[PDB]
C-alpha cells in the first residue's frame, strides 16, 4: 500500500481489514468475557509467568492477566482500567456492551452502511438512553437496608455466597462508620488489612485499626488496656548532623562523654515522652502506646520500654491520619509543645503473632472516623479475591451514597431502556434507525448474558422479559434461580446510577471510534 | 499492542509468499506505473534519432539496436501488466513487423492520461467506452489521412524509396544503400503473383569488410565446403536427396549373413559396384551437382569425385527445403537418379571465400527465382545483426505493402492530424465521455514528442508549430530532424510515410492492451518459484 | 528511485544511463586500446597472457591479444570484435583499428561530455570515413605495367613490411621470399589449406624451410617399417582411404559354418582378401603408399618384403596437400589404380628433423602446394612464427588480388590527416570541430611508433605535419634515424586495402560504441 513504499517493513490494515481486525478482536474479549457476567458466572484461574495463582471474576482483572497483544484489545482494557478507577465496577459489562455495539454495526456495515451513518445513530440512541436512565433512577433515601442490598449486589457476583453474606455488612458498616453527613467519603480511611491464617468467613470489621507490624523490644507489653495513643512522626534513633561533623577526643574518657552526650538530643524527646506518659497515668492503670512513622533507635526503645510504654516504629504515611480519626489524636512532626491534647484513647491495644509477622489492634475507640477491614484467608488467591470483592462492595456503596439515586438491576435498565430507543426510533431521521436499533440490541446483551450464564434459552427468555415489560411497564429481569422475569426493585437487586451512566457513556464513545477507525498502522520502526 | 494482525477472511488464508493488491491505489495505480516505466524504457530509442540500447541478458549475450520488441524480449519484465503491454508489442510485431515502439509509447500515454482521468474523477468503466469510441473514430479517420499509395512493387526505385522509411528509424546514418539492397531482394523474389513470402529473403553475416560492401545475390549462400573434388560448376544440374549420400540399408536390423569363402571374398567388391552404379546412373542423368540432407560415405564420394561431381551436405533440413525452392528441384528419399522434373538447375555452383569464411553459393544469372539472399558484411556481429534487424523491418514492410498499399505521411504528420480531429470529435461529444476521447487524442501528441526529444529540439515549440500548420490545413506536416532548431514540413514531399496497415494494427492493439491494463482490478500473484 | 510493491524488472538489473555512460564506454575503449598499444610497430613488443590451465601465449598480434584478454565490457567487447573482423578480412592492421577506433572515441570524449548529440558525432565519423576512403582509393600507388619481377619485389615489400613488427624480423627478407614464393605457388583460390606450417621444436629460424612439396611427421608405423627403404629417387605415390589390415569384413557381418573344411576356408578367404587388396597397390607400382586410414603390421611388412613405403592414419589435410602436389587422386577403392590417379614426385625421403621424423615429398613440378617447416627454441616462439607468416601470407594474397600500395609508417595517416583538416576547414563549424577531431585522432598512428620507438612524437610530428603540408605525400617515422623519410623510397609499403578496412572497421565501432545511450544488464 502507500505507506509501506515509504516503510517496507509496515503493517497496515485499509477500510474493511481495519474494522474486520478490531471486530474480531472485540467479539473475542466479549467471548471471553461472556462467562464472568452475574452471580451465576464461573470463575477463572490465572497463572503468572512466575507461578503465581489468580482467582477471579472480575472483568477488569481478568483483563489485565489475560495474555493478548492486540490493538483493539488494548483500548478497550483502557476503557475498562477508566471505568474501574472512577466507579470500582462495570468493566465486564462495559466490555460486553462495547462489543455487542461493534457486532451489532458490523451487521449492517456488511449491508453497506457506512460506519459515520450508524455512529450518528448511536450518538442519538446515547442521547435517548441517557434521558431514559435519569427518567427510571430510583431516587431513595440511603438507608442501611438499602446499602446492604446495594453490596449484596455487588459481592454475590464478585464472591461466594455466604462470604458475600459476610462482606456484605461488613462493607455497610464500614462505610457507614468512615462517612460524615454531607461530605465525600474518603476511602482511603477504611484500612485493608489481610490475614492468612483462618477460614475466609471470618473476615471481619474492626472498629478501630490494624498495624502490620508490632513492638521491636520484648520487655514491652503485648497487651494494653486503656491507652493513650500518642501518634508522631518524629525520629527517634540517632541522626548525624546534616554539615559533616566528627567527634575529636584525645582520651578514652573524652571518648566515653562525646558517645554519652552523642546521644542527648534523641534522649531529650524521649523524656520529653515519657514526661507526658508520668502526667497523664499517674499508675499503672491505663497504658500509653507510641507510634511513629520514623525509626526508633534500640536505646530509645529500651528507654520507653523501662517506663511501660509500647513503641512501634515505621508507621504508614497513611497510618497518621487513620490513628488520628480512629483514636482522636494529633499526629505530631515535633515535640516543641506536646500536652495532652495531643493524646488519642483507645479502649483495647494488642498485639496478635502470625508465623513470622506481628499484628498490633488498636480497637474500642470511642467513635472512630476510619476502620480496617481484615481479610482473613487460608490462600495469598483467596485473599487477593477477597481484597478485589470488598473493592468492588465499597465502590459500590460509596456511589449509592453519593447518588441518592439507585437503578434496578439484572438487565432491566437494559430491557427498558432498549423498549423506549425501538419507541424512539421514527423520530430519527434517515438511516440512522439502524444506528439506534443497533444500539438497542446492544444494551440487550446484559440480560442475554446474564440468562446464558444461568443455563437458559437467550431468545426465549428475552422474549418472556420484554413482553412482560411491555404488557406492564414495570422494570423487569432475570431471574437467575427460574428463568422468569422478575422486579429488580422488588427483589433487591440494584444497580449504580453513576455506573450505567459511565457505561453508555464510555461505551457509545470507544464503540464509534473504533467504527470510525478505517485504517490500522504500524510504521514507527527506523 | 505493537502488531497489526491479517484481517480475518482472505488476508489469512492467502499462501505464504502470494501478494493480492486490489482496487485503484494497490492494483490499477500500480499498473499503470509499471507501463509508463516501460514506455520510458523504450521512449529514447523512437525515430532515426533514437539511440542504440546494449542489452544483456541472463545468457551474457549481448544485443545493440533501437528496435523496441528485441529490446522487450531480451529484457527481463517481471510485471504482469508490463508483461501485458508486451504481449501487445509483440503481437503487432507478429503482424505487421514494424511499429512497436509506438505500441509501447502509445500504451504508456494512454495509460498515464487514463491514471489523470482517474485522479480527477472518472470511473475505469468510463475512461475505458471513451477510450474504445475514440480508438473507432481513429480507424474511421486514418482511411481519410492516407495521402499517396505504392502504384507497383514490380520497381526497384519506387520500393526503395518506399522501405527507405521503414529502414530510416533503424540506420539513420546509412539508408539509401541498405532500402537499395532491400528493394532489390524484394523484387526479385517477388512472383506475378500478388503472394509474398517473408522467408523467401535470406541473410547471410559474414565478417570482415562494411555494410558498404553488403550485396544481394539471387540465390542462396551456405557457409559450408564441398565434401569432394570438385569446387565449381557453371551449369549446374543439381539433385538433391534428403536420404543419406550411401547404400540404402534395412529399417529392421540388417545383417551380412556368410556362408562360404566365395561370398565373404565377393561381398566388399560388390557393395563398390553397387555403390558405382548408382553414382553413375546419377552422374549419367547429367547431374554435376548432388546436394544430401544426410552424411556421405568414402565410397560415394570416392566415385562422385570419379565421375566430376560436385557433392555439398546440407546439415538442416530447412536449408535443404530453402535450396529446393531455390534451384525447381525435389527432394528424393531414395538414391535413384531423378527425373528430368525432380531436377534443380542454377547458372552457376561454386566454392569461394568471402572474407575468413568459405561459402557455397547457388547463383542463378536471371534477376528473378523463389529465394534470394542479402550477404550481409560487417566489422562486429552485432553491428551486423541490427542490420539485420533493419532488413527484417523492410521486408516486413514490403509485405505490408503487398497487403495494403496505401500510406500515410510520417514524422507525427498523422499523429497530429488524428489528435485534432479526435479533439473536434469530442469537442462535439457531450457526457463524460469527452473527458476520455480528449485524452486519447492527446495520447497521439506522444509520438511527434518522442521524435523531438530524441531529435534534440524543443517539443513543446514543435507540437505548437505542427498544431498550427495542421489547423491552417496541411495535413502531411510533421517535424523536420534535419533542423537544430524547431521545425516543420512536408512529409508527403519530402518521403517519410508509413503504412495504413502498420498504423492501424499500431493504435488496435496498444488501446486493446491500454483498456485490458484498466479493467484489471485485483491482482492475486503466486509466490515467484525461485 | 523509489521502491515499488512489485518491480517492473527482475532483481539486481543494472542499467547505466546517459552522457556518465557514454563516457564510461569510452573509457573502456581506451583501456582496450591500452592493453595492445606497446605492440604497434617495427620496436613493438609482445605481451604475454596466461590462461586458467596456465599455458601462457606470446604474441605481438593484437586480435590473439585481445581475444586472449577475457573482455567482458559490452562496449570494449566491440574493438575486440573489430580487431577479429580486421583480422578476418585483411590479416594485418589488426592493433592499428583498435587504436584508430579508441582514438576516435577519445578525441569526440570532450563534446560528448558537453553535450554534442551522438547523431551529430556520427554523421561527421560517416562523412570522414567516407572521404578518407576515397583519398585512400585516389592516391594509392598501382603499378599499371603487370610485369612479373616488378610484382615478386611488390609482394616481397609488402611482406617485408608487414614482418617488420615480429620476432621474424632479423629474418623478414628470408621469410618474406619464403612466403612470396608460396603464394605465386598456389591456385587461384589462394586456399590458406594449400599451405601447411609444421612446427619442429629444434632448430634456428634460418634453419627453418619451405618445401616446394608436402611433408608431415611420421605416423606411428608397425614392425617391418624399419625393413622398408627411405628413399626413392622417382616413386609412383598411391594415396588412399583404405584399412590395409586384417579386420572383420564389416561389423554387421556375421559367418556361419558347420565344417571345419568351411572354417580354414573363411580364414584363408580373409587372408586372400588382405592380400588381394594388397597385390593391387603393389601391381599399381606405386612404391610409396599413404592410407587416411590405419596399416597393419600384415600389409606393412607386405610393403617391407616389396620394398615399397606405407604410412597410415595420414592426416586428411596431409593428404590433400600430398595430392595437390604429387597429381593424384585420394582412392576409397583399390580395384582401379591407374596412373591417373597414382602421384608422381622426384623425390621421396624420410629423414630426422629436430628429434622428429618427416617425410618428404620434393620434386613436384605441377605443385599447387607448399608446407612451411618451422624451427625455434620454444612452442610459443615458433607460434609467434607461425602467426607471423599468416599475417605475411594473408597480406601477400591481398597484394596478389589488388596490387595497390600506400606507404606506411603513418604517412598514409598524416595524408589523410592533412586532406581532412582541409575539407573540414571548408564547412559550417558543427562538423568542421568533429572531423578536425577525426583528423587528429589519424595522427596517433605516427604518434604509437614514436611512441614505442622511444622519440619524442611532438617533435617528429611537427616535422611530419609540416613536411606533409608543403608537397609530399609518403613521409612517415623513420625508426632507425629517430627521423622522418619517405617511406614509399624506403619500401615500407603498405597494401590499400588494410588501411581501407582499418578506418572502414574503427569509424564502424566508433559510431555503434556512440550511438548506444543505455546499457541493461539482465541478472544471470
Ligand atoms: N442476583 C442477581 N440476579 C440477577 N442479576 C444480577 C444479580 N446480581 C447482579 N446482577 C446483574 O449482573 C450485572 C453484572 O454484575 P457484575 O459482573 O458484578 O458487574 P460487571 O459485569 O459490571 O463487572 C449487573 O448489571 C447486575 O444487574
Ligand atoms: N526522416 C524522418 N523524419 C521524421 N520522422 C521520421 C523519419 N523517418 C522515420 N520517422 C518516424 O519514425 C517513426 C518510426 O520509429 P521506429 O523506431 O520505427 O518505431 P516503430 O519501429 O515502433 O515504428 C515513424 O513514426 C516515422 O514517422
Ligand atoms: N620498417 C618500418 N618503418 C616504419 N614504419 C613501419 C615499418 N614497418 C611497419 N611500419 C608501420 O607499423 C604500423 C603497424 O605495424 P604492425 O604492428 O605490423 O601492424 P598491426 O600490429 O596493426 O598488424 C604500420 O602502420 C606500418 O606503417
Ligand atoms: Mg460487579
Ligand atoms: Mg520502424
Ligand atoms: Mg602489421
Amino acid at each position: 500500500a502507500a505507506v509501506k513504499t515509504l516503510n517496507p517493513k509496515a503493517e497496515v490494515a485499509r477500510a474493511q481489514a481495519a474494522l474486520a481486525v478490531n471486530i474480531s478482536a472485540a467479539r473475542g474479549l466479549q467471548d471471553v468475557l461472556r462467562t464472568n457476567l452475574g452471580p451465576k458466572g464461573t470463575m477463572k484461574m490465572l497463572v503468572s509467568g512466575a507461578g503465581d495463582i489468580k482467582l477471579t471474576k472480575d472483568g477488569n482483572v481478568l483483563l489485565h492477566e489475560m495474555q493478548i497483544q492486540h490493538p483493539t484489545a488494548s483500548l478497550i482494557a483502557k476503557v475498562a482500567t477508566a471505568q474501574d478507577d472512577i466507579t470500582g465496577d462495570g468493566t465486564t459489562s462495559n466490555v460486553l456492551i462495547i462489543g455487542e455495539l461493534l457486532k451489532q454495526a458490523d451487521l449492517y456495515i456488511s449491508e453497506g452502511l457506512h460506519p459515520r451513518i450508524i455512529t450518528e445513530g448511536f450518538e442519538a440512541a446515547k442521547e435517548k438512553a441517557l434521558q431514559f436512565l435519569e427518567e427510571v433512577k430510583v431516587s431513595r433515601e440511603m438507608d442501611r437496608e438499602t446499602l446492604i442490598d446495594v453490596a449484596r449486589t455487588s459481592l454475590r457476583t464478585k464472591v461466594h455466597a455466604e462470604l458475600a453474606d459476610v462482606l456484605t455488612e461488613a462493607v455497610v458498616d464500614s462505610i457507614l462508620a468512615i462517612k460524615k453527613q454531607d461530605e465525600p467519603i474518603d476511602l482511603f480511611m477504611i484500612e485493608i488489612m489481610e490475614m492468612k491464617h483462618k477460614s475466609e468467613t471470618d473476615t471481619s470489621l474492626i472498629r478501630g485499626l490494624v498495624l502490620d507490624h508490632g513492638a521491636r523490644h520484648p520487655d514491652m507489653k503485648k497487651r494494653v488496656e486503656d491507652a493513650y495513643i500518642l501518634t508522631c512522626n518524629v525520629s527517634l534513633e540517632y541522626e548525624k548532623t546534616e554539615v559533616n561533623s566528627g567527634f575529636f577526643y584525645k582520651s578514652a574518657e573524652e571518648r566515653e562523654k562525646l558517645v554519652k552526650a552523642e546521644r542527648k538530643f534523641i534522649e531529650d524527646r524521649v523524656k520529653k515522652i515519657i514526661e507526658l506518659k508520668r502526667k497523664v497515668c499517674g499508675d499503672s492503670d491505663k497504658g500509653f502506646v507510641v507510634i511513629n512513622q520514623k525509626g526508633i533507635d534500640p536505646f530509645s526503645l529500651d528507654a520507653l520500654s523501662k517506663e511501660g510504654i509500647v513503641a512501634l516504629r515505621r508507621a504508614k504515611r497513611r497510618n497518621m491520619e487513620r490513628l488520628t480519626l480512629a483514636c482522636g489524636g494529633v499526629a505530631l512532626n515535633s515535640f516543641d509543645d506536646l500536652s495532652p491534647d495531643c493524646l488519642g484513647h483507645a479502649g483495647l491495644v494488642y498485639e496478635y503473632t502470625l508465623g513470622e509477622e506481628k499484628f498490633t489492634f488498636i480497637e474500642k475507640c470511642n467513635n472512630p472516623r476510619s476502620v480496617t477491614l481484615l481479610i482473613k484467608g487460608p490462600n495469598k488467591h483467596t485473599l487477593t479475591q477477597i481484597k478485589d470483592a470488598v473493592r468492588d462492595g465499597l465502590r459500590a456503596v460509596k456511589n449509592a451514597i453519593d447518588d441518592g439515586c439507585v437503578v434496578p438491576g439484572a438487565g432491566a435498565v437494559e430491557v427498558a431502556m432498549a423498549e423506549a430507543l425501538i419507541k424512539h426510533k421514527p423520530s430519527v431521521k434517515g438511516r440512522a434507525q439502524l444506528g439506534v436499533q443497533a444500539f438497542a440490541d446492544a444494551l440487550l446483551i446484559i440480560p442475554k448474558v446474564l440468562a446464558q450464564n444461568s443455563g437458559f434459552d437467550l431468545q426465549e427468555t428475552l422474549v418472556k422479559i420484554q413482553a412482560e415489560h411491555s404488557e406492564s411497564g414495570q422494570l423487569v429481569g432475570v431471574d437467575l434461580n427460574t428463568g422468569e422475569p422478575m422486579v429488580a426493585a422488588e427483589v433487591g437487586v440494584w444497580d449504580n446510577y453513576c455506573v450505567k451512566k459511565q457505561l453508555l457513556h464510555s461505551c457509545t464513545v470507544i464503540a464509534t471510534n473504533i467504527l470510525l477507525v478505517d485504517e490500522i498502522m504500524r510504521a514507527g520502526m527506523s | 499492542a505493537l502488531h497489526v494482525p491479517k484481517a480475518p477472511g482472505f488476508a489469512q488464508m492467502l499462501k505464504e509468499g502470494a501478494k493480492h493488491f486490489s482496487g485503484l491505489e494497490e492494483a490499477v495505480y500500480r499498473n499503470i506505473q509499471a507501463c509508463k516505466e516501460l514506455a520510458q524504457t523504450t521512449r529514447t530509442a523512437y525515430g532515426p534519432n533514437g539511440m542504440n540500447k546494449m542489452v544483456i541478458n541472463h545468457l551474457e549475450k549481448l544485443f545493440v539496436t533501437n528496435d523496441a520488441a528485441t529490446i522487450l524480449r531480451e529484457l527481463e519484465v517481471q510485471h504482469p501488466a508490463a508483461k501485458m503491454i508486451v504481449m501487445a508489442s509483440h503481437m503487432q510485431e507478429q503482424e505487421v513487423g514494424d511499429g512497436t515502439n509506438f505500441v509501447l509509447v502509445f500504451a504508456g500515454a494512454l495509460l498515464e492520461l487514463a491514471e489523470e482521468l482517474l485522479r480527477i474523477g472518472l470511473s475505469v468503466s468510463e475512461v475505458i467506452e471513451g477510450y474504445e469510441i475514440a480508438c473507432r473514430k481513429a480507424h474511421e479517420i486514418l482511411p481519410n489521412l492516407v495521402c499517396c499509395s505504392a502504384k507497383n512493387l514490380r520497381d526497384i526505385d519506387e520500393v526503395s524509396s518506399l522501405l527507405r522509411t521503414s529502414i530510416m528509424s533503424k540506420q539513420y546514418g546509412n539508408e539509401v544503400f541498405l532500402a537499395k539492397l532491400i528493394a532489390q531482394a524484394c523484387v526479385s523474389i517477388f512472383p506475378d503473383s500478388g503472394h509474398f513470402n517473408v522467408d523467401n529473403i535470406r541473410v547471410c553475416k559474414i565478417l570482415g569488410s562494411g555494410i558498404s560492401s553488403s550485396s544481394v545475390l539471387h540465390g542462396m549462400v551456405f557457409k559450408k565446403e564441398t565434401e569432394g573434388d570438385v569446387t565449381s560448376v557453371k551449369d549446374a544440374k543439381i539433385a538433391v536427396y534428403s536420404c543419406p549420400f550411401d547404400g540404402m540399408i534395412t529399417e529392421t536390423k540388417g545383417t551380412v549373413l556368410i556362408k562360404t569363402a566365395e561370398e565373404l571374398m565377393n561381398f566388399s567388391k560388390g557393395e563398390e559396384n553397387l555403390m558405382d552404379a548408382q553414382v553413375k546412373a546419377i552422374a549419367d542423368t547429367g547431374a554435376n551437382v548432388v546436394v544430401t540432407g544426410g552424411k556421405v560415405a568414402d565410397m560415394a564420394l570416392h566415385y562422385a569425385n570419379k565421375y566430376n561431381i560436385m557433392l555439398v551436405r546440407l546439415n538442416s533440413k530447412w536449408d535443404l527445403r530453402r535450396l529446393c525452392k531455390t534451384v525447381g528441384a525435389t527432394a528424393l528419399p531414395r538414391l535413384t537418379p531423378p527425373v528430368l522434373e525432380e531436377m534443380g538447375h542454377c547458372d552457376s555452383v561454386y566454392l569461394s571465400e568471402v572474407g575468413d569464411t568459405q561459402v557455397v553459393v547457388f547463383k542463378h544469372e536471371k534477376e528473378d527465382g523463389a529465394i534470394s539472399t542479402i550477404v550481409l558484411r560487417g566489422s562486429t556481429d552485432n553491428l551486423m545483426d541490427d542490420i539485420e534487424r533493419a532488413v527484417d523491418d523492410g521486408v516486413n514492410t514490403f509485405k505490408v505493402l503487398t497487403r495494403d498499399k496505401r500510406l500515410v505521411p510520417g514524422g507525427g504528420a498523422t499523429e497530429i492530424e488524428l489528435a485534432k480531429q479526435i479533439t473536434s470529435y469530442g469537442e462535439t461529444c457531450p457526457g463524460l465521455e469527452q473527458y476520455a476521447i480528449k485524452k486519447f487524442a492527446e495520447a497521439f501528441e506522444a509520438i511527434p514528442r518522442a521524435l523531438a526529444e530524441n531529435s534534440g529540439v524543443k517539443a513543446n515549440e514543435v507540437i505548437s508549430k505542427l498544431y498550427a500548420v495542421h489547423q491552417e490545413g496541411n495535413k502531411n506536416v510533421g517535424l523536420d530532424i534535419e533542423a537544430e532548431v524547431p521545425a516543420v514540413k512536408d512529409m508527403l514531399e519530402a518521403g517519410i510515410l508509413d503504412t495504413y496497415l502498420g498504423k492501424y494494427w499500431a493504435i488496435k492493439l496498444a488501446t486493446n492492451a491500454a483498456v485490458t491494463v484498466l479493467r484489471v482490478d485485483q491482482i492475486i500473484m503466486a509466490k515467484p518459484a525461485g | 528511485m523509489m521502491p515499488t510493491p512489485v518491480i517492473l524488472l527482475k532483481e539486481g538489473t543494472d542499467s547505466s544511463q546517459g552522457i556518465p555512460q557514454l563516457v564510461s564506454n569510452i573509457s573502456a575503449c581506451q583501456v582496450i586500446a591500452e592493453a595492445v598499444r606497446t605492440t604497434l610497430g617495427p620496436r613493438g613488443m609482445d605481451k604475454l597472457i596466461v590462461d586458467g590451465r596456465g599455458k601462457a601465449t606470446i604474441s605481438n598480434d593484437g586480435a590473439t591479444i585481445l581475444k586472449l584478454l577475457d573482455v567482458v565490457h559490452p562496449a570494449a567487447k566491440t574493438l575486440v570484435d573489430i580487431a577479429k573482423s580486421q583480422d578476418a578480412e585483411v590479416g594485418d592492421g589488426t592493433t592499428s583499428v583498435t587504436l584508430l577506433a579508441a582514438e576516435f572515441l577519445k578525441q569526440v570524449k570532450p563534446y560528448v561530455e558537453e553535450g554534442l548529440h551522438p547523431q551529430i558525432i556520427i554523421r561527421a565519423f560517416r562523412t570522414a570515413t567516407q572521404l578518407a576512403v576515397n583519398k585512400i582509393k585516389e592516391i594509392a600507388v598501382t603499378v599499371k605495367k603487370a610485369d612479373k619481377v616488378e610484382q615478386r619485389k611488390l609482394l616481397e615489400k609488402c611482406a617485408m613490411t608487414a614482418l617488420s613488427s615480429k620476432l621474424i624480423s632479423q629474418q623478414k627478407a628470408f621469410f618474406a621470399k619464403m612466403v612470396v614464393d608460396a603464394v605465386m605457388m598456389l591456385d587461384d583460390l589462394l586456399q590458406l589449406k594449400m599451405i601447411g606450417i609444421k612446427k619442429v621444436q629444434g632448430g634456428a629460424l634460418e634453419d627453418s624451410q619451405l618445401v616446394a612439396g608436402v611433408a608431415f611427421k611420421k605416423t606411428f608405423s608397425y614392425a617391418g617399417f624399419e625393413m622398408q627403404p627411405k628413399k626413392y629417387h622417382n616413386p609412383k605415390i598411391a594415396l588412399l582411404n583404405v584399412e590395409l589390415e586384417l579386420k572383420a569384413e564389416k561389423d554387421n557381418a556375421e559367418i556361419r559354418v558347420h565344417t571345419v573344411e568351411d572354417y580354414q576356408a573363411i580364414v584363408d578367404a580373409e587372408w586372400n582378401i588382405l592380400y588381394d587388396k594388397l597385390e593391387k597397390i603393389h601391381h599399381s607400382g606405386a612404391k610409396v603408399v599413404l592410407s587416411k586410414l590405419p596399416i597393419g603390421d600384415v600389409a606393412t611388412q607386405y610393403f617391407a618384403d616389396r620394398d615399397m613405403f606405407c604410412a597410415g592414419r595420414v592426416p586428411e589435410e596431409d593428404l590433400k596437400r600430398t595430392m595437390m602436389a604429387c597429381g593424384g587422386s585420394i582412392q576409397t577403392s583399390v580395384n582401379a589404380l591407374s596412373a591417373d590417379v597414382l602421384g608422381r614426385c622426384q623425390v621421396f625421403e624420410e629423414t630426422q628433423i629436430g628429434g622428429e621424423r618427416y617425410n618428404f615429398f620434393t620434386g613436384c613440378p605441377k605443385a599447387k602446394t607448399c608446407t612451411f617447416i618451422l624451427r625455434g627454441g620454444a612452442e610459443q616462439f615458433m607460434e609467434e612464427t607461425e602467426r607471423s607468416l599468416h599475417d605475411a601470407i594473408m597480406i601477400v594474397r591481398r597484394a596478389i588480388k589488388n596490387d595497390s600500395v600506400v606507404a606506411g609508417g603513418g604517412a598514409i595517416e598524416m595524408e589523410l590527416s592533412k586532406y581532412l583538416r582541409d575539407y573540414s576547414r571548408t564547412i559550417p563549424g558543427k562538423q568542421q570541430l568533429l572531423i578536425g577531431a577525426y583528423a587528429k585522432a589519424l595522427e596517433i598512428i605516427p604518434r604509437q611508433l614514436c611512441d614505442n620507438a622511444g622519440f619524442d612524437a611532438t617533435n617528429i610530428l611537427n616535422k611530419l605535419r609540416a613536411r606533409h603540408a608543403q608537397g609530399g605525400t609518403w613521409y612517415g617515422v623513420d625508426i632507425n634515424n629517430e627521423d622522418i623519410a619517405d617511406n614509399f623510397e624506403a619500401f615500407v609499403w603498405e597494401p590499400a586495402m588494410v588501411r581501407i578496412n582499418a578506418l572502414t572497421a574503427a569509424s564502424e565501432a566508433a559510431c555503434l560504441i556512440v550511438s548506444v545511450d543505455e546499457t541493461i544488464k539482465n541478472p544471470r
